[PDB]
RNA sequence: GGACUUACCUGGCAGUGAGGUGCACACACUGCAUAAUUUGUGGUAGUG
RNA sequence: AGGUAAGUCC
């Protein structure tokens, strides 16, 4: 019944993601499943302070992804 | 599902042992319940019937919230309601305090 | 309705973009909350004596 | 059964320009490159309108379904098979 | 269905959940009250910020919108059918 | 040991827990019953308004949409 | 592709002390070890941890239940 | 007793019933509900709609998506145990 | 699961997205489509009545 | 246009219509899965 | 069962 979301297009290229809490969060799409959750790597935090920060190999839960921009072409 | 098989009451059995019993019991023995209610309103009454859901038939509630300057009490009483689950936070049985 | 003759498919043509307009509601992670949840504890006195309540109905 | 036809209607405007706005009150508009079931958009070529007023360019976009508020669609769809 | 059906080509107000309404003529729906409107213009009421002044009404044309169910609250007819 | 969320609170069942609530408050007592979409009913059950305690209460249901996690004693 | 079920597996089996950023709430975060997890997303915490981010202090919880609907994402150390 | 299966099987019992809803955004409806649907939506005629802190609005008609109902205030004289009977 | 084409009047009695696209990216398909609005075109035909008067 | 052949993509479960019985597949309606991330059981709380 | 694609006949 719930189909997968088209995101072969973006797999392994650099994003930018717009995340629930006014968050946002940047970096490079391995991988994903049905619910939008996405595997991302070599990302980073992008704080508010406008500060950048290092964490990699993320799960980001698809109900929280609200817009995923590519900054590589697809 | 887990129990695909047509008849489900399962359904029945968790109703009396499961966490929902709360209601089950409430329902049985016409006793009053508190409900914390998304709305932020403090629902005082009996449950006449409940689902899965927390749906619940309520009478003679009494509904109870905080306004303002210093913080005001309200309360309005509601004699027969139905009460959407999804706005339940938490239900209390009565205590029997004496 | 992709791939037409350019004759048919300048009737797909966008209207002209929507005219900036702010927001009405605050985003919900910075909305201050005047009266936030509050808990039902200081309500028990509210409950009726047990003596006093109606019987089981079975 | 279960497809519906305000989703196709999305999907007939697969290919066009759209304007989405999202809960957040951003506003994307742009070519509409493709529409999942769930409405959930790949988009080219945005102008997208933050929630001050401010623009900007973006190359290609993807917007959960779950987001958005609602679409704009081209007129002409108006007059679909679907919708008679 | 057909209470719904019952109001198909009509104008019709919707409340959105941000208290937007949406005034549009009502092509289409479906199970989870996704919305079609044709020629759909958006109202909104826009606060005075000081204490009494009066509050502005303000339009904005869409055109074809595709309005997502979760943010409907409510419908009720504005007018009948256009000709 | 990789232990689950199911077995988790069955081994809690009988044990004195605190569930604390995405709205803020928690709330502490003998965890009873959980159902598939874990609903917890609680009993000799105490409310706790942001972290120091608010007063008893009873047997409570708690909605498990409301949760935000639950924890031994 | 790596799926994200199997990077949580992963972490698990790391015993990597896993961050959570919340839904909705972004005052606090959560850490801890995932010692188990489900369907859900719900996770199981071996040692976890409420850090707030205008305190900078961390309140301990010991082992717990985080219900998946609260998570944002999820981070190491 | 117990728990019905479902309990909107109920509210599509209330037809022709003059109710109150509140919805959870602090909009007060009076009305008379032609229908209300296994999602609980509702259908109601001769209405009088009073939304947060405004004065109130009568209409000849209205619909409300389920998922917006607070709750449903009902008649006093309401026959409940006949109509649980489900 | 069923699938109703309103362009060709048509059913893809098992829906999926694979099967939509392809069916969608089809000769009788494309052909149909692009007839349906030179049909509509037609309608401004239609427009002459009031060019008579 | 129509008929067949091959390959590829797809396919939830149940009750009834449906009348010798059983199986398979389709259609119609009715349920269930379905209160667990993308709409139909809440971070849009009503908080002025 | 249906769509598509390639082929065979009408
Ligand atoms: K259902
Ligand atoms: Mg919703
Ligand atoms: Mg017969
Ligand atoms: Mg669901
Ligand atoms: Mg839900
Ligand atoms: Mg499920
Ligand atoms: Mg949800
Ligand atoms: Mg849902
Ligand atoms: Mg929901
Ligand atoms: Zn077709």
């Amino acid at each position: 019944k719930a189909h997968p979301p088209e995101l072969k297009k973006f797999m392994d290229k650099k994003l930018s993601l717009k995340l629930n809490g006014g968050r946002h969060v940047q970096g490079i799409l391995r991988g994903f499943d049905p619910f939008m959750n996405l595997v991302i790597d070599e990302c980073v935090e992008m704080a508010t302070s406008g500060q950048q920060n290092n964490i990699g190999m993320v799960v980001i839960r698809g109900n929280s992804i609200i817009m995923l921009e590519a900054l590589e072409r697809v | 599902e887990m129990t695909p098989e047509e008849l489900q009451k399962r359904e029945e059995e968790e109703f009396n042992t499961g966490p929902l019993s709360v209601l089950t019991q409430s329902v049985k023995n016409n006793t009053q319940v508190l409900i914390n209610c998304r709305n932020n309103k403090k629902l005082l009454g009996r449950v006449k019937a409940f689902d899965r859901h927390c749906n619940m038939v309520l009478e003679n509630v009494k509904e109870m919230w905080t306004e303002v300057s210093k913080p005001v009490n309200k309360d309005r009483y509601i004699s027969k309601m139905f009460l959407r689950g999804d706005s339940v936070i938490v239900v209390l049985r009565n205590p029997l305090i004496a | 309705t992709q791939f037409l003759p350019p004759n048919l498919l300048a009737l797909f043509a966008p209207r002209d973009p929507i005219p900036y307009l702010p927001p009405l509601e605050k985003l919900p992670h910075e909305k201050h909350h005047n009266q936030p949840y509050c808990g039902i504890a200081p309500y028990i006195r509210e409950f009726e004596d047990p003596r006093d309540a109606p019987p089981p109905t079975r | 059964m279960s497809i519906g036809v305000p989703i196709k209607v999305l999907h007939e405007a697969e290919g066009h320009i759209v304007t989405c706005e999202t809960n957040t009150g951003e506003v994307y508009r742009g070519k509409l490159i493709e529409a999942e079931d769930n409405m959930n958009c790949q988009m080219s070529n945005i102008t997208v309108t933050y929630r001050d007023g401010r623009v900007a360019q973006l190359e290609q976009v993807y917007i959960r379904g779950s987001k958005i508020r609602f679409l704009i669609l081209p007129d002409m769809l108006k007059n679909a098979p679907m919708l008679k | 269905s057909s209470k719904m059906l019952q109001h198909i080509d009509y104008r019709m107000r919707c409340i959105l959940q941000d208290g937007r309404i949406f005034i549009g003529t009502f092509k289409a729906f479906d199970k989870h009250m996704n919305l079609i409107l044709c020629d759909c213009d958006e109202f909104r009421k826009i606060k005075p910020k000081n204490s009494k002044q009066a509050e502005r009404e303000e339009k904005r044309v869409l055109g074809l919108v595709l309005l997502r169910g979760e943010n409907l609250v409510s419908m009720t007819v504005e007018g009948p059918p256009p000709k | 040991l990789p232990l689950n969320p199911k077995p988790f609170l069955n081994g809690l069942t009988g044990k004195p827990v605190m569930v604390k609530l995405k709205w803020g408050m928690e709330y502490k007592g003998y965890l009873v019953s959980v159902d598939g979409y874990m609903n917890m009913q609680l009993a000799n059950t105490e409310e706790y308004i942001d972290g120091a305690l608010s007063g008893h209460l009873g047997e409570v249901l708690i909605r498990c949409n409301n949760v935000l996690y639950i924890r031994g004693v | 592709m790596v799926q994200p079920i199997n990077l949580i597996f992963r972490y698990l089996q790391n015993r990597s002390r896993i961050q959570v950023w919340l839904y909705e709430q972004v005052n606090m975060r959560i850490e801890g070890c995932i010692i188990g997890f489900d369907e859900y997303m719900n996770l199981v915490l071996d040692d976890a941890e409420e850090i707030h981010s205008k305190t900078k202090s961390r309140k301990q919880l010991g082992r717990i239940m985080l219900k998946g609907d609260n998570i944002t994402l999820l981070q190491s150390v | 007793g117990s728990g019905s299966v479902k309990l909107v099987r109920f509210l599509m019992k209330l037809s022709h019933e003059t109710v109150t809803i509140e919805l959870k955004n602090g909009t007060q409806v009076h009305g008379t509900i032609t229908g209300v649907d296994v999602s609980m939506n509702t259908h109601l005629k001769a209405v009088k709609m009073t939304l947060k802190n405004r004065e109130p609005v009568q209409l000849e008609t209205l619909s409300i998506r389920g998922n917006n109902i607070r709750y449903f205030i009902l008649p006093d004289s309401l026959p409940l145990d006949t109509l649980l009977v489900d | 699961p069923k699938f109703y084409c309103d362009y060709c009047d048509t059913y893809l009695t098992h829906d999926s997205p694979s099967v939509r696209k392809t069916h969608c990216s089809g000769r009788k398909h494309k052909e149909n489509v692009k007839d349906y609005y030179q049909k509509w075109m037609e309608e401004q035909a239609q427009s002459l009545i009031d060019k008579t008067t």
